[PDB]
This record gives structure tokens, C-alpha cells and sequence, in this order.
């Protein structure tokens, strides 16, 4: 039963060096057959996947062409484990990062010429921001929308309820998007009938742990 | 080798056939030709490897086909974990690989048009010298949509941010926010803030507009 296991920094400040490394579980770094193939990829947001390198039981090393001159890749046989370094790190390279296991095998074994293995990946972010919460703004309202408006925070998540969680029909809460400052983004908007803008009450409520931000917002009509 | 993929994206319903498309830039053996599911938060997955054979745990659904420049992947009768995202890749006799583009298989509906909102910024903000407009998009469908923002009649360009929903659960619909962003400065320098929104429900595109500090 292999298994992947990955660590390494995910929020990076720009210009820095992003260290990650995989250890094996179930494997041997080159394997029975001598076959086994220990490759990193990412994935940009809303992109596919990209193959970035590899180090293959023979120790052999290669790149991406566009990421050679930024990356190395090594093992630490010893320990069963495999890295990679991405130096000078821009808006460019945040992706999730992954490490699989392939196999080149020459009862065939199972999963030849394939990346059967893969980690739960790492969640690469670069911004140069610190940790802060957002300010949250209304969006004033047959059918009538309003939502709020949660601007500024860093980092990622942040949760969004209406009327503490009991709202959830017609609700629309937006991916964040990363602003060009650094800082993350989103709204969050509900339909809801335009003859119940007067019974009832419609408040945001937005939740950012990592600055322990929490923030009651009542949405009303503009007179 | 360039592996394109196609069609980008894959509309059907549960239980019907998908058939989807990769094709290399160059002849390659099938050894070489392995496929991906991915669903969105999650690791992908091996569905096949060289070019046919499944991968252990894989059901019988999904089968593989092709050579020389084309192959497919063929999943016979849709089920609501299928609907997803998917890969091909070249793993030759050494690196460097390379992936498809990714295709994504949706759930079908009927055509739905949008309907359109737009928020100026609140005074909240303005008071702290950033002024957002927010134009909303609620409850369409395909997901392919067309949103301009003019400024006193000017298409605006580079300055705004849009997001979209993942496919709804309950109706199969999406949603998409677009956010323009202008100094509070710049914000008051302008009068007619107008957001077009083109969409294959509209018969003609939908503009939803506000004057600056009208009532």
C-alpha cells in the first residue's frame, strides 16, 4: 500500500525559495525492478497540469526546459525521500504541487507507464502580505440580490454564512481571487424575494481564522 | 509533443456515453499514452496506462482507445462521480512528459439565461478611498458568458477580477461575479457605470447601468 506523504512551506514571500520534499511509505526509492520514477507536478489555478521534474531510480535528473535554470530536484536515499527547490518564486509559480510515482518497468507490474501514486499535493501561494482580515462592505439590494463584499484578507480561508449558516438556498459564495496587492477577495451574494426585504433580516456573517477576524454584516435595502 | 485535447468541455447526462479526444503533435506508441481523472480540491487519480489498460481498482466503464496521433477515452454511462475533469499524458522512454490541456465533462441542462445585478460601492467603502462595482450573472447556463465594463461609455480593460461558482447541485447551473476596481479618485472623476453581459440566453446583451450618486 504506497503511500506519499509531502511537507514544505506553501505561503511564500516573493523572490524566496520554495523547499519541498516527499517521503515514501511502502517502496523502495529504486524498487524491485528497478523501475521506479519520483516526479513533481503543479497545477496553476484554473490551469491543467504541468510537469515540473523528476528523479528516477538510476539517479537520474530532468526539468521542465522553462523551469531547469530555477529548479533542482533531489533524494535523500537514506530516508526514503525526494525534494524540490523553485528559486526566486513569482505570481507565476503559485499552483498546488504534487509528487507522484511513475514506473518505467523493462507478471508485468501494475500501473506501467503510469502515475498511480500521487500526495494530497501542497497549496503554493506567493504574496508578500502578512496575515490580516478583511474588511467586509455590503452589496446594497420579483427577485432582488445583495451579498457582501469581503475584501483584503491573507491568507486563504475565509467562510462566508448568511443569517449564521441557515441561508444557504440561492446563495452564491465566489472562489476568492487573488488581487494584484497580494491580498485575497471575494463576494458572496443571495437572491432572494423582493417582498421579504421588509420581514426579513439578511446579515453576512464572515469568519477569518487565521487573523481570528469575525464580522456580523447587515445587509439592508438603499433609501 | 503537444497533446491537445478535445472537446474543452463535455456537456451530458447521467448515464450516457463520453467520448473524449486527445491528440498528439506526433505519432507516438500507445505504451506511452496514460489518462487522469481529476475532480476539483483533489489529487488526480489513473484511470489508464498505455493507452488501454485500466488501472487497478478502475471500474469497467471506462475504456480506452486509439493510435498513432488520436486516442480516447470512452465512459460508458455516466455516473455522478464521472463528472470531472481529465487528462492525457505522455510518459515516454524518458522525460521530459507533458499533459493535455484537461477536458472537462458537466452535467447538461437547457439553455438558461443570466439574470443581472449591479452593485456600486457602498459608502462604507468609499470611505476608505477604494471604490469595487460588482456586476453579478446568476443562475446560467452554458457557462461560457461575456461581461464588459464601460465607464462613460469606454470598454474598460485590465481592471477587473471575475469568479465563478462550481456547477450547482440542485439546478446545474453556474454563477459569476465580475469586480471592477478604481481609485475612490478615479471613481468620482466618471458618471455612468454600465456593465454588458453577453450570454448564448440573451437574444441581445443585457446592460445593467447606475449614474454616480443618483438616488
Amino acid at each position: 500500500q504506497v503511500q506519499l506523504k509531502q511537507w514544505g512551506a506553501g505561503l511564500l514571500k516573493p523572490s524566496e525559495t520554495l523547499s519541498l520534499t516527499c517521503a515514501i511509505y511502502g517502496e523502495s526509492f529504486t524498487g524491485s525492478w528497478n523501475d521506479q520514477l519520483w516526479n513533481w507536478i503543479r497545477q496553476p489555478p484554473g490551469k491543467g497540469l504541468e510537469w515540473i521534474g523528476e528523479i528516477n531510480h538510476n539517479g537520474d535528473i530532468n526539468y521542465a526546459s522553462s523551469l531547469k535554470s530555477r529548479a533542482t530536484v533531489s533524494a535523500d536515499r537514506s530516508k526514503n525521500q525526494f525534494s524540490l527547490r523553485l528559486r526566486s518564486v513569482s505570481d507565476a509559480d503559485t499552483a498546488t504541487y504534487y509528487c507522484a510515482r511513475g514506473r518505467r518497468a523493462i507478471v508485468e507490474p501494475p500501473a506501467n507507464y503510469g502515475f498511480d501514486v500521487w500526495s494530497q499535493g501542497t497549496p503554493v501561494i506567493v504574496s508578500s502580505a502578512s496575515t490580516k482580515g478583511p474588511s467586509v462592505f455590503p452589496l446594497a439590494p420579483g427577485t432582488a440580490a445583495l451579498g457582501c463584499l469581503v475584501k483584503d484578507y491573507f491568507p486563504e480561508p475565509v467562510t462566508v454564512s448568511w443569517n449564521s449558516g441557515a441561508l444557504t438556498s440561492g446563495v452564491h459564495t465566489f472562489p476568492a481571487v487573488l488581487q494584484s496587492s497580494g491580498l485575497y477577495s471575494l463576494s458572496s451574494v443571495v437572491t432572494v424575494p423582493s417582498s421579504s426585504l421588509g420581514t426579513q433580516t439578511y446579515i453576512c456573517n464572515v469568519n477569518h481564522k487565521p487573523s481570528n477576524t469575525k464580522v456580523d454584516k447587515r445587509v439592508e435595502p438603499k433609501s | 509533443i503537444v497533446l491537445t485535447q478535445s472537446p474543452g468541455t463535455l456537456s451530458l447526462s447521467p448515464g450516457e456515453k463520453a467520448t473524449l479526444s486527445c491528440r498528439a503533435s506526433q505519432t507516438i506508441a500507445s505504451t506511452y499514452l496514460a489518462w487522469y481523472q481529476q475532480k476539483p480540491g483533489q489529487p488526480p487519480r489513473l484511470l489508464l496506462h498505455k493507452g488501454y489498460n485500466r488501472a487497478t481498482g478502475i471500474p469497467d466503464r471506462f475504456s480506452g482507445s486509439g493510435s498513432g496521433t488520436v486516442y480516447t477515452l470512452t465512459i460508458s454511462g455516466l455516473e455522478p462521480d464521472d463528472f470531472a475533469f481529465y487528462y492525457c499524458q505522455h510518459l515516454g522512454t524518458s522525460p521530459p512528459y507533458t499533459f493535455g490541456q484537461g477536458t472537462k465533462v458537466e452535467i447538461k441542462r437547457t439553455v438558461a439565461a443570466p439574470s443581472v445585478f449591479i452593485f456600486p460601492p457602498s459608502d462604507e467603502q468609499l470611505k476608505s478611498g477604494t471604490a469595487s462595482v460588482v456586476c453579478l450573472l446568476n443562475n446560467f447556463y452554458p457557462r461560457e458568458a461575456k461581461v464588459q465594463w464601460k465607464v462613460d461609455n469606454a470598454l474598460q480593460s485590465g481592471n477587473s477580477q471575475e469568479s465563478v461558482t462550481e456547477q450547482d447541485s440542485k439546478d446545474s447551473t453556474y454563477s459569476l461575479s465580475s469586480t471592477l476596481t478604481l481609485s475612490k479618485a478615479d471613481y468620482e472623476k466618471h458618471k455612468v457605470y454600465a456593465c454588458e453581459v453577453t450570454h448564448q440566453g440573451l437574444s441581445s446583451p443585457v446592460t445593467k447601468s447606475f449614474n454616480r450618486g443618483e438616488c
